[PDB]
C-alpha cells in the first residue's frame, strides 16, 4: 500500500535527478 | 532547423494518437459516424436540400458537394449521393449488412456527376433556391459555375472542361464564396487581394462564359478569408479580413470603401463570420486571437461571452439554423467547437468550470489537418458535414441527449 | 491474427517526451508539490512594501507573480495554481510541445 | 616471406555487445585526412576515428532499436555534389539507409526487397550506383541519385536461389554474383541495353512520368557456371581478368572463364567448360557469410578467420600466388572476424570481431 | 533484481509511453467530458431549455526614488505579446529612459501605460535587474510600497536601489498482457491517476477509462469498499497512421512532411450505426462490424514490391500477350537446332514469333494468318532473300490443312511484289 498512486507510479517518466526526493527517490520501482 | 523538424514530427505523432483516441468516442457522443475519403482531396463541403424517402427504402436521398484540391491530374468537381438511417435506424435489426435502416452497401458514397475542373476547387457553395447550379473558386482570376445535370457523367481521360459560366472578377487567388438563400443568385467571393467581390448571378445569360463582377467590396486593409450573407435580411452581409475588424456591410449603401459596421471586435487576425436565422442577433466570428466572440446587432460595442476555447486562427463559423441558441466555429486548430447560450453568464459546479466555459457546449476533434469547411444539414436535425485538408469528409450528428428534459 | 501494422507514435518522440517531462518536473514540481493537478512553485522575496512582501515566483510564463502582505507572505509564501486556472496567453510559452501548427508554414490561406 | 609488417595499435568495444558483420574503411579519403572507419552490429551502428601513437577514439554512434532491426553491410561511398562520405547499411527488414555522419541524419531509405539484404557494393566510375543482392532469389542495381531501381538481375534463368554476395570488375564493365544455388552466374553491364538503361536512369524523373520506371529484367545471364563450386558461394572478387570467388571450401579459387587462349570479353554465352588456375588455401575458415577485401594496389589480399587469426596475400609477384605468406595475430583476438579493410595507402588495417571490437593495425611503411 | 529488474524495466517502458501519452492530455483536453452521456455522474448540471435567445442580456502616478549597497543607471521596459501566426515568437518593444548621476553607495512615474500588448513590465539596469511588474494573469502587482529592489547578477543582501514605489477505497492493478499486477490507491473522488478528472462516481470513471483512454484497456470488477480496476495495454491497438498510406513508405525527409496535396483512392467508412440510448447496466461493466467501401489502402506492383501509386491505375495491366522472355526463349530454341537451314531457321523463327505475339487459335483464321506476313514482314524476307523457304513452308500446309492452294497462290503473288520492288 504505497499510499497515493501518483507518488509511487508516475515517477517512472522522471527517472532522473528530478524526482524531488520523497518516496520516488526511495525504492519505489522495486520492493 | 533540425530541432524544429523534430518538434513537428513529434507534434504529428501526438496528433495521430489524439485522433486515434477521439475515434473511440464515436457512439457515446454522436448519432452517426460517416467519414468518407475523397480521392481528390476535399477543400470544401455543402449539403444539398434534395431528399427522397421511397416506400420499401427507408433511406433519404441526400446529396453533398465534395471538392478537388490536388495539384494537377485532370482536375474534377465531385458530386456524390449519401443516405440517412431515418427514424427506423435499425442498427442491427438481425439483418444489417445494405442495412435495415438505410443503404449500408454498394452505393453508400457513389459519385453521381464528375465535371472536370481547371485548377483547384476552393468552395462548393450552391444556390439553395435552384440547387442545379454550383459555383467554384479557383487559383485563377475567374470563378467556375457548373451544372451536374447538363454536364455528362463518367468523365473521359481529359481535362479543362468548359463550365459555360465563368465569373472573372477577382485578381489573385480566392478563398471565399457564399450564395443568397433569400434571393436566387447573388454570389459573393472574398479573395486574397484585400477585397471581396460579388456577382449578380441569378438569371445569368445562357452560355455566359464571360461574366464580369457586378460589385467589388474593397474596404479591408488586410487579406479577407470569408464573406457570408445574413439569413434574416438579404440587404446586408459581413466581410471579415486579417485586419482586426469583423466588419458588416449593408448592400445598396452607395459606399464600397466604408463598411456599415466598423467595430474591431478583435485585436488580431479574423478569418470567419456567420450568423443564425432563428437567432438573428447571434453572430459568431472567428479570429486569430483564439477568442471567437458572439455579438449582437442591436449592441455591438459591448462584448458578450467571448468563447475562450480556440487555440489558433478560426476560418469557418456557422450557427445551427434549426435550433435557437446553438452556434459553432472551426479553423486552423482543427477543432469544431459548438457554442451555446443558455449556460452563458450563469453559475456552474467546479467540475463544469474545469471542463471549460459553461457557454461552450460541444467540441468536435475528428480532424488531423486544418479544417476546410463545415455545414449543418438542413433536413436532418444534427447532421454536420465537415472536411479537412487530409482528403477526409466527415458526416456526423451531434447527440441530442444533452438537450433532454 | 495479423499483428499491429507499426508503431507510428513513440518511435523517436518518446525521448523528447521524456526530456520535456524531466524539465517540467524539475522546473515546476507540478507532479511533486502540485498534487498532480496544479502548478506548484517556490517564491522568493523580490521586493517588499512598507508596513508586505513581493513573493515573485521563479517559473516565468508558468506561475504569475503577485504581491502578498507581510503576514500573508510569511504564512503562504508558496502558492499553487490550478492548470486550467493558469493564464492561456502564457500557456504556449510554458511548453512548446503542447500545440504546434505544422501546416501553417505555407498554403493555409 | 612477405615485405609487410603490421602492428596492433589500439582497440575498443561497443555498447550493445552484439556480433558485427560488415566493416569497411573510407578509401575515398585523400592524403592528410586522418583515417576513419565504420562498423555495424545489432540495432545500433557505430563509427570510429583512431589517431596515431596507438590511440583509438570514438566519433559517433547511432541506434535503430525502434523495431526488431538488424544490419549486415557497411559499404562506403561519397556524394559527388556534396563531398561528404556516406555509409550504406541494410538488413533484417531490408531497408537500405544512407547515413550521413557529417549531418548525423539518414539521407534515404530503400524498400522493395523480399528479404534481408546480404551484401552491398558501389560502382567505381559512377559512385552513385549500388549493387544490392537481396535474399528474395534476385539481385538489384540501385541509382542513389534518382532513387530508382535501375535493373532487376534475375528472372527466367537468373538467381534460382538467394544471392549471398557479388563483386565488380576492375574497370566496372563485368559484374559477378555468387549465390546459394551453387552458381557463379554472371551479368555483363557491357551490352548496349545496359548503357541505355543507365543513361535513362541518369536522366529519369519519377514525377514527370505517370508510368513506373521501366526496369530491364535480365532473365538470361551472359555466362553461368555450376561446376566450380560444389556448395554455395558467399564471396567473389575480380583479380584483373580472372575471378577470385570464395566459398565455404576454405579456399578462394582463382579461375578464368572458358578455355585458356580465348579472350574473356569474346566468350560465347554457350561456353560450358572452365579451367582452374589459382587457389589460396587456409584452414578453420568454414563458416558462412564472411567477406574478404583486398588492397587497392592489389598487392594485399586479406580474409578474416573465425578462430581469430588473420591472413594476408601477395597477388602481384610473377606467377600466381604461392608459398605461405604471413599471418597476423592479436593478443586479444578471441571472437570471429567477419570482415577486414585496408586503407587507400597500405599502412592501416582494422579487423572487426563478433563483438564489434575493432582491432586496428599499422604497417611500418 | 537481475531478471526481475529487467522485466520491471520492460514493463515500465510501455508504462512510460502511456505516462507520456496521458501527460499531454492533462495540459490540453481534446473534447469536453461534460457532454459524455454515459459519464453523466460528473458535471450533472440542471437542464433548462426555456432560456430563449432573446434574453441574452438577462441570462449573462508614483513618487519613487540613492545607490547600490554592498554610476548612471537606466530603466527599460520588457513587453510580452501574443504568439501570432506571422511571428513565431512574441514581439518585444523596448522603451528605455534617461540616466542620472546617482550617488555610488551613499523618481516620478510617467504616463507610458494606458489590447495588443499582453502586459506591461519594467526592468532596471544598474548590472541588470528584471522585475515582474504585471502577473501572467493580469493580477495586481508592483503596488505601493518601498523596499530594496535587488538586481540580478550578470529586500535582499545584494545591491539594490531604494525606490518609493506607489500606486500606478479505489484500487488499481497495472498489467501488461497479464504479466504482473500492482497495488495503487487513489487521491481524489474517482480521480484518474493519469490525468486530472474529478468524476462523481464509478459511472463517470469506468466509461471514461474505457473510451477516452484507447492506449490501454480496463477490466472493471468493482470492490466491496470502493472500485477496483485493472490497467493493461491491449496487443492490437490499430492506431497506425490514419492519413494517406502513400506517405507511409515515402523517403525520409518527405514522408508525412505536408509539402502539398497528395492524391489517393476513394473510400468510405461507417462504424457507429445507431446508439441504443440505453440505461446504466452492471453487466456492461462486467461486435463492432464496421462498414467500409472503396479502396482504403496502398497497392503494390506485381513485378516487385514497389508501391503502386493511385495515379498508376489507368491501365496498370502488367499482363502481356507474349512476354519478352518467352520471345527470347523461342529465338534461342530456334537457333539451337542442328538439322535446319539458315533461311529455314529464320522463317520458322519468324512464324513462331508471329504466332506467339498474335495467339492464333481458330482454324479458319489460320488462313488469314498467312496474309498477315505480307502486310508486315515481307520486307525482311525480301532483304534476307528467303522467298524459296517461304514458299516451301507455305506449301507445307496440306499435311495439316491450314488454308489451301488458293491462299498459297495469293501469298506467293503478294510477296512477288516485294522482290520486284527491291530489284
Amino acid at each position: 500500500p504505497p499510499a497515493t498512486q501518483i507518488s509511487d507510479l508516475s515517477k517512472r517518466k522522471p527517472k532522473t535527478e528530478d524526482f524531488l526526493t520523497f518516496l520516488c527517490l526511495r525504492g519505489s520501482p522495486a520492493l | 532547423d533540425k530541432e524544429a523538424a523534430f518538434d513537428d514530427a513529434v507534434e504529428e505523432r501526438v496528433i495521430n494518437e489524439e485522433y486515434k483516441i477521439w475515434k473511440k468516442n464515436t457512439p457515446f457522443l454522436y448519432d452517426l459516424v460517416m467519414t468518407h475519403a475523397l480521392e481528390w482531396p476535399s477543400l470544401t463541403a455543402q449539403w444539398l436540400p434534395d431528399v427522397t424517402r421511397p416506400e420499401g427504402k427507408d433511406f433519404s436521398i441526400h446529396r453533398l458537394v465534395l471538392g478537388t484540391h490536388t495539384s494537377d491530374e485532370q482536375n474534377h468537381l465531385v458530386i456524390a449521393s449519401v443516405q440517412l438511417p431515418n427514424d427506423d435506424a435499425q442498427f442491427d435489426a438481425s439483418h444489417y449488412d445494405e442495412f435495415g435502416g438505410f443503404g449500408s452497401v454498394s452505393g453508400k458514397i457513389e459519385i453521381e456527376i464528375k465535371i472536370n475542373h481547371e485548377g483547384e476547387v476552393n468552395r462548393a457553395r450552391y444556390m439553395p433556391q435552384n440547387p442545379c447550379i454550383i459555383a467554384t473558386k479557383t487559383p485563377s482570376s475567374d470563378v467556375l459555375v457548373f451544372d451536374y445535370t447538363k454536364h455528362p457523367s463518367k468523365p473521359d481521360p481529359s481535362g479543362e472542361c468548359n463550365p459555360d459560366l465563368r465569373l472573372r472578377g477577382h485578381q489573385k487567388e480566392g478563398y471565399g464564396l457564399s450564395w443568397n438563400p433569400n434571393l436566387s443568385g447573388h454570389l459573393l467571393s472574398a479573395s486574397d487581394d484585400h477585397t471581396i467581390c460579388l456577382w449578380d448571378i441569378s438569371a445569368v445569360p445562357k452560355e455566359g462564359k464571360v461574366v464580369d463582377a457586378k460589385t467589388i467590396f474593397t474596404g479591408h486593409t488586410a487579406v479577407v478569408e470569408d464573406v457570408s450573407w445574413h439569413l434574416l435580411h438579404e440587404s446586408l452581409f459581413g466581410s471579415v479580413a486579417d485586419d482586426q475588424k469583423l466588419m458588416i456591410w449593408d448592400t445598396r449603401s452607395n459606399n464600397t470603401s466604408k463598411p456599415s459596421h466598423s467595430v474591431d471586435a478583435h485585436t488580431a487576425e479574423v478569418n470567419c463570420l456567420s450568423f443564425n436565422p432563428y437567432s438573428e442577433f447571434i453572430l459568431a466570428t472567428g479570429s486569430a486571437d483564439k477568442t471567437v466572440a458572439l455579438w449582437d446587432l442591436r449592441n455591438l460595442k459591448l462584448k458578450l461571452h467571448s468563447f475562450e476555447s480556440h487555440k489558433d486562427e478560426i476560418f469557418q463559423v456557422q450557427w445551427s439554423p434549426h435550433n435557437e441558441t446553438i452556434l459553432a466555429s472551426s479553423g486552423t486548430d482543427r477543432r469544431l467547437n459548438v457554442w451555446d447560450l443558455s449556460k452563458i453568464g450563469e453559475e456552474q459546479s467546479p467540475e463544469d468550470a474545469e471542463d471549460g466555459p459553461p457557454e461552450l457546449l460541444f467540441i468536435h476533434g475528428g480532424h488531423t489537418a486544418k479544417i476546410s469547411d463545415f455545414s449543418w444539414n438542413p433536413n436532418e436535425p444534427w447532421v454536420i458535414c465537415s472536411v479537412s485538408e487530409d482528403n477526409i469528409m466527415q458526416v456526423w450528428q451531434m447527440a441530442e441527449n444533452i438537450y433532454n428534459d | 491474427s495479423l499483428p499491429r501494422p507499426h508503431d507510428f507514435f513513440d518511435a523517436q518522440t518518446l525521448d523528447a517526451i521524456r526530456h520535456r517531462a524531466i524539465c517540467f518536473n524539475l522546473s515546476a514540481h507540478i507532479e511533486s508539490l502540485g498534487k498532480g493537478h496544479s502548478v506548484v512553485f517556490h517564491s522568493t522575496v523580490i521586493a517588499k512594501r512598507k508596513e508586505k512582501l513581493l513573493l515573485h515566483w521563479m517559473p516565468e510564463d508558468i506561475l504569475p507573480d503577485v504581491w502578498v502582505n507581510e503576514s500573508e507572505r510569511h504564512q503562504l509564501k508558496t502558492k499553487v495554481v490550478h492548470l486550467s486556472k493558469l493564464p492561456k496567453d502564457t500557456a504556449l510559452l510554458l511548453d512548446p510541445n503542447i500545440y504546434r501548427t505544422m501546416p501553417q508554414k505555407r498554403l493555409k490561406r | 616471406k612477405c615485405k609487410y609488417s603490421f602492428k596492433c595499435v589500439n582497440s575498443l568495444k561497443e555498447d550493445h555487445n552484439q556480433p558485427l558483420f560488415g566493416v569497411q574503411f573510407n578509401w575515398h579519403s585523400k592524403e592528410g585526412d586522418p583515417l576513419v572507419f565504420a562498423t555495424v552490429g545489432s540495432n545500433r551502428v557505430t563509427l570510429y576515428e583512431c589517431h596515431s601513437q596507438g590511440e583509438i577514439r570514438l566519433l559517433q554512434s547511432y541506434v535503430d532499436a525502434d523495431a526488431d532491426e538488424n544490419f549486415y553491410t557497411c559499404a562506403w561511398t561519397y556524394d559527388s555534389n556534396t563531398s561528404h562520405p556516406l555509409l550504406a547499411v541494410a538488413g533484417s527488414r531490408g531497408i537500405i539507409r544512407i547515413i550521413n555522419p557529417i549531418t548525423m541524419q539518414c539521407i534515404k531509405h530503400y524498400v522493395g526487397h523480399g528479404n534481408a539484404i546480404n551484401e552491398l557494393k558501389f560502382h567505381p566510375r559512377d559512385p552513385n550506383l549500388l549493387l544490392s543482392v537481396s535474399k528474395d532469389h534476385a539481385l538489384r542495381l540501385w541509382n542513389i541519385q534518382t532513387d530508382t531501381l535501375v535493373a532487376i538481375f534475375g528472372g527466367v534463368e537468373g538467381h534460382r536461389d538467394e544471392v549471398l554476395s557479388a563483386d565488380y570488375d576492375l574497370l566496372g564493365e563485368k559484374i559477378m554474383s555468387c549465390g546459394m544455388d551453387h552458381s557463379l552466374k554472371l551479368w555483363r553491364i557491357n551490352s548496349k541495353r545496359m548503357m541505355n538503361a543507365i543513361k535513362e536512369s541518369y536522366d529519369y524523373n519519377p514525377n514527370k512520368t505517370n508510368r513506373p520506371f521501366i526496369s530491364q529484367k535480365i532473365h538470361f545471364p551472359d555466362f553461368s557456371t555450376r561446376d566450380i563450386h560444389r556448395n554455395y558461394v558467399d564471396c567473389v572478387r575480380w583479380l584483373g581478368d580472372l575471378i577470385l570467388s570464395k566459398s565455404c571450401e576454405n579456399a578462394i579459387v582463382c579461375w578464368k572463364p572458358g578455355k585458356m587462349e580465348d579472350d574473356i570479353d569474346k566468350i560465347k554465352p554457350s561456353e560450358s567448360n572452365v579451367t582452374i588456375l589459382g587457389r589460396f588455401d587456409y584452414s578453420q575458415c568454414d563458416i558462412w557469410y564472411m567477406r574478404f577485401s583486398m588492397d587497392f594496389w592489389q598487392k594485399m589480399l586479406a580474409l578474416g578467420n573465425q578462430v581469430g587469426k588473420l591472413y594476408v596475400w601477395d597477388l602481384e609477384v610473377e606467377d600466381p600466388h604461392k608459398a605461405k605468406c604471413t599471418t597476423l595475430t592479436h593478443h586479444k583476438c578471441g571472437a570471429a572476424i567477419r570482415q577486414t579493410s585496408f586503407s587507400r595507402d597500405s599502412s592501416i588495417l582494422i579487423a572487426v570481431c563478433d563483438d564489434a571490437s575493432i582491432w586496428r593495425w599499422d604497417r611500418l611503411r | 533484481q537481475a531478471d526481475h529488474e529487467l522485466f520491471l524495466q520492460a514493463f515500465e517502458k510501455p508504462t512510460q509511453i502511456y505516462r507520456f501519452l496521458r501527460t499531454r492530455n492533462l495540459i490540453a483536453p481534446i473534447f469536453l467530458h461534460r457532454t459524455l452521456t454515459y459519464m453523466s455522474h460528473r458535471n450533472s448540471r440542471t437542464n433548462i431549455k426555456r432560456k430563449t435567445f432573446k434574453v441574452d442580456d438577462m441570462l449573462s502616478h508614483l513618487q519613487l526614488t540613492t545607490g547600490f549597497f554592498h554610476v548612471t543607471l537606466e530603466v527599460l521596459l520588457v513587453k510580452v505579446c501574443h504568439k501570432k501566426r506571422k511571428d513565431v515568437s512574441c514581439p518585444i518593444r523596448q522603451v528605455p529612459t534617461g540616466k542620472k548621476q546617482v550617488p555610488l553607495n551613499p523618481a516620478v512615474s510617467s504616463n507610458e501605460f494606458e489590447h495588443m500588448v499582453k502586459s506591461y513590465s519594467l526592468l532596471f539596469r544598474v548590472f541588470v535587474a528584471q522585475m515582474t511588474v504585471f502577473d501572467k494573469n493580469r493580477r495586481l502587482q508592483l503596488l505601493d510600497g518601498e523596499y530594496e529592489v535587488a538586481m540580478q547578477e550578470m529586500f535582499s543582501q545584494g545591491p539594490t536601489l531604494q525606490f518609493t514605489l506607489r500606486w500606478t477505497r479505489i484500487f488499481y492493478q497495472f498489467l501488461y498482457n497479464n504479466n504482473t499486477r500492482q497495488q495503487t490507491e487513489a487521491r481524489d473522488d474517482l480521480h484518474c491517476p493519469w490525468c486530472t478528472l474529478n468524476c462523481r462516481k464509478l459511472y463517470s470513471l469506468l466509461k471514461h477509462l474505457k473510451l477516452c483512454h484507447s492506449r490501454f484497456i480496463f477490466n472493471y470488477v468493482y470492490h466491496p469498499k470502493g472500485a477496483r480496476i485493472d490497467v493493461s495495454i491491449n496487443e492490437c491497438y490499430d492506431g497506425s497512421y490514419a492519413g494517406n498510406p502513400q506517405d507511409i513508405h515515402r523517403q525520409p525527409g518527405f514522408a508525412f512532411s505536408r509539402n502539398g496535396p497528395v492524391k489517393r483512392t476513394p473510400i468510405t467508412h461507417i462504424l457507429v450505426c445507431r446508439p441504443k440510448r440505453t440505461k446504466a447496466s452492471m453487466s456492461e461493466f462486467l461486435q463492432q462490424r464496421t462498414y467500409s467501401s472503396g479502396h482504403n489502402r496502398l497497392y503494390f506492383h506485381s513485378d516487385t514490391c514497389l508501391p503502386l501509386r493511385p495515379q498508376e491505375m489507368e491501365v496498370d495491366s502488367e499482363d502481356e500477350k507474349d512476354p519478352e522472355w518467352l520471345r527470347e526463349k523461342t529465338i534461342t530454341q530456334i537457333e539451337e537446332f542442328s538439322d535446319v537451314n539458315e533461311g529455314e531457321k529464320e522463317v520458322m523463327k519468324l512464324w513462331n514469333l508471329h504466332v506467339m505475339k498474335h495467339g492464333f487459335i481458330a482454324d479458319n483464321q489460320m488462313n488469314h494468318a498467312c496474309m498477315l506476313f505480307v502486310e508486315n514482314y515481307g520486307q525482311k524476307i525480301i532483304k534476307k532473300n528467303l522467298c524459296r523457304n517461304f514458299m516451301l513452308h507455305l506449301v507445307s500446309m496440306h499435311d495439316f490443312n491450314l488454308i489451301s492452294i488458293m491462299s498459297i497462290d495469293k501469298a506467293v503473288t503478294k510477296l512477288r511484289e516485294m522482290q520486284q520492288k527491291l530489284e
